[PDB]
């Protein structure tokens, strides 16, 4: 749980080719008083992402095991 | 019991005694009549 | 649902289409594994369907119309045949039962009749048997009218 | 001799069964819609080896410097 | 039961009584073919009271 | 809803459709039947409504619930 | 209409099994009500109500429809 | 309604069931827009097989975010999806790390199977 302050996809190899660009995981970096820390995320959470509209300096929950985001 | 079997061997006797490898004709049910064209394969393949 | 149990496989012959269509949606309700051959399948159709059924035991019941099963289908990879119906013709009767029952077969042969209890269906079987066990006491030469 | 490998290729005839409903299946693909860009989601089994894990925690190593497994399953998100 | 049934049957015509033997038959194998099992529904008041 | 066509049995290999056949005959048929019914039956039809699948039959029947006089 | 007979007679005696004989002798076609007075004695309304809903649940009425189907 | 209560009735169905391990699935969704693609590969210990889905297929999978480490079944009539258990592992994200120790043995038999219900 942190306000939000990185958010860059991480560009990966197509398995089925095709030339288009493909994603492996999602970034996010977090900040918390007397913590910091940057997560790579299984790309599902782009739909969580795109249904909470977060933006960059908002201040997200987001589920350790349920890939859920608020 | 092997009618059509038979109905071979006749024709082959036919063949072999008589040499009247002639354009016989022979008249049967459509469904029958594939099976007929299987068993000529199989019992006498020389027949055209 | 017996016979599969045994893993029989078996024969259901019937005079009418419609009824046909109507086992084609029975078996797809249960799902049997099932092949259709009757006066409208292509004769090329004719030929391959038969030779799987003869090759392919998985095809647990194979329906055909009575009186075009009559013409002489090797079938005697089958070893069950049931009679949906009856024409009261006794020759294509015995036709039907002796197209499993040739040369290769190598299973004992049972075949079922369904008749409808106190039905037209039964006074017909009633008359019929008594008539059959009268001849068959008197004449046993295998010859009809 | 023919007749007889001829006999041998009706066996093999057997095989034979119509699939024309193939077509019907074809004409029906074609109808996604044209030339629009497309999201997939793919995850699929993906095999895994020391050399890779090793690949893997060194690029890992590099990313925060900037700041064995037999089966293992992938996700994939791709826009084209 | 049908009345017009009983005459046919009276009738004594061969063909008549085969097409009879024929609709028996089509009812005992499966009703749908002499008839369809109407989806049952309620009876509409042409207007309320 | 009777189902979905058969024509379109082979559209996919896996969804939850269930495929019915074309119906036989034509579109519009008309057919005699005969129905027993009570007077009950009728007093019930003309005071409240008993069925539908529109909303407003829906918000017509669950008012009112009870028997009345 | 409205008549009205009283079979009296003793326990274990032969009314319910003449009522139930009655109603199969009349047929299937007729309407034939059985009742406990227990069963007028409604909660949700009158006990005049649920009697003449009786009633005329007794009187049968047999219609000739046409089903127009598409 | 207490003595109605005490009559039970029961009714037998018979219904076909598919059970897999899931290989790969693959969803082609257009951006603003209705048409969805989608084939799913669905494997048994005897037997590997593909399938195409159907918008409803599609839908019910989406819901219930099937993952390819999930071993699962399909229900051709009912549409429900139920995740059994986990294959293997979630190639190790930094999330969710150990959550699926729990591993499942893959299905063995017929991929389509019918059973009964009542
Ligand atoms: N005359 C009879 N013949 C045959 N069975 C009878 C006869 N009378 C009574 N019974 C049987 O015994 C039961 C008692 O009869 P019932 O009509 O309940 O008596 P009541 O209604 O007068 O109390 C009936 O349900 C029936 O099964
Ligand atoms: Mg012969
Ligand atoms: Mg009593």
């Amino acid at each position: 749980e942190g306000e939000v302050t990185e958010l860059t996809p991480e560009d990966a190899e197509n398995p089925l080719g095709g030339y288009g660009k493909t994603i492996s995981h999602v970034i996010v970096g977090l900040k918390s008083a007397k913590g910091t820390k940057t997560l790579r995320l299984d790309p599902t959470i782009y739909e969580s992402i795109q249904r909470e509209k977060v933006s960059i300096g908002d201040v997200i929950y987001i589920e350790a095991n349920t890939g859920a985001v608020k | 019991l092997g009618k059509t079997i038979q109905t071979i061997s006749l024709l082959a006797y036919l063949a072999c005694e008589k040499e009247n490898w002639g354009p016989h004709l022979i008249v049967v049910p459509t469904s029958v009549l594939l099976n007929w064209e299987m068993e000529f394969k199989r019992f006498a393949p020389g027949f055209k | 649902q017996q016979l599969k149990d045994n893993g029989h496989r078996a024969l259901i012959f019937t005079q009418m289409t419609k009824v046909l269509d109507v086992l084609e949606q029975f078996l797809n309700y249960h799902g049997y594994l099932y092949m259709r051959l009757d006066g409208a399948t292509k004769i090329e159709d004719r030929q391959i369907l038969t030779e799987r059924f003869n090759t392919d035991s998985r095809i647990t019941v194979f329906i055909l119309s009575s009186r075009s099963g009559g013409l002489g289908i090797n079938l005697t990879g089958a070893d069950t045949v049931i009679f949906y119906d009856s024409d009261w013709n006794p020759a294509m009767d015995k036709q039907c039962q002796d197209r499993c029952h040739r040369i290769g077969q190598t299973r004992d042969v049972h075949i079922y009749r369904f008749v409808s209890e106190h039905t037209i269906e039964s006074n017909i079987l009633k008359k019929a048997n008594q008539k059959r066990q009268l001849d068959n006491v008197v004449i046993q030469e295998g010859d009809f009218t | 001799k023919l007749n007889i490998l001829s006999l041998d290729k009706f066996k093999e005839q057997e095989v034979w069964k119509k699939e024309n409903r193939l077509a019907l299946q074809k004409r029906q693909k074609q109808k996604f819609q044209p030339n629009e860009t497309i999201l997939q989601f793919l995850s699929t089994a993906w095999l895994m080896t020391p050399a890779m894990e090793l690949e893997d925690r060194k690029y890992w190593q590099e990313q925060l410097n900037k700041r064995p497994e037999q089966l293992t399953s992938r996700n994939f998100v791709t826009l084209y | 039961s049908r009345a017009q049934t009983k005459a046919t049957l009276a009738s004594g015509n061969f063909m008549s009584i085969v097409n009879c033997l024929m609709q028996l038959r089509k009812v005992c194998n499966h009703p749908n073919l002499f008839e369809v099992r109407p989806i049952l529904t309620s009876f509409v008041l042409e207007h309320c009271v | 809803r009777v189902g979905r066509s058969d024509a379109y049995a082979t559209e996919f290999d896996l969804e939850t459709e269930e495929y019915v056949p074309l119906p036989k005959g034509e579109v519009h048929k008309k057919k005699e039947i005969v129905q027993d019914v009570t007077l009950h039956d009728l007093d019930v039809a003309n005071a409240r409504p008993q069925g539908g699948q529109d909303v407003i039959s829906m918000m017509g029947q669950l008012l009112k619930p009870k028997k009345t006089e | 209409s409205g008549r009205a007979i009283l079979l009296a007679g003793g326990p274990s005696t032969g009314k319910t099994a003449l009522a139930l004989a009655i109603s199969q002798e009349l047929g299937p076609k007729v309407p034939f009500c059985p009742l406990v007075g227990s069963e007028l004695y409604s909660v949700e309304v009158k006990k005049t109500e649920t009697l003449m809903e009786n009633f005329r649940r007794a009187i049968g009425l047999r219609i000739k429809e046409t089903k127009e189907v598409y | 309604q207490a003595f109605r209560k005490s009559i039970g009735i029961k009714i037998k169905e018979e219904t076909e069931l598919i059970e897999g391990e899931v290989v790969e699935i693959q969803i082609d969704r257009s951006i603003t827009g209705g048409h969805k693609q989608g084939k799913l590969t669905i494997k048994t210990t005897d037997m590997e097989t593909i399938y195409e889905l159907g918008n409803k297929m599609i839908d019910g999978l989406t819901k219930e975010k099937v993952l390819a480490g999930d071993v699962i079944s399909i229900d051709k009539a009912s549409g429900k999806i139920t995740k059994l258990g986990r294959s293997f592992a979630r190639s190790r994200d930094y999330d969710a790390m150990g959550a699926d120790t729990r591993f499942v043995q893959c299905p063995e038999g017929e991929l389509q199977k019918r059973k009964t219900v009542v």
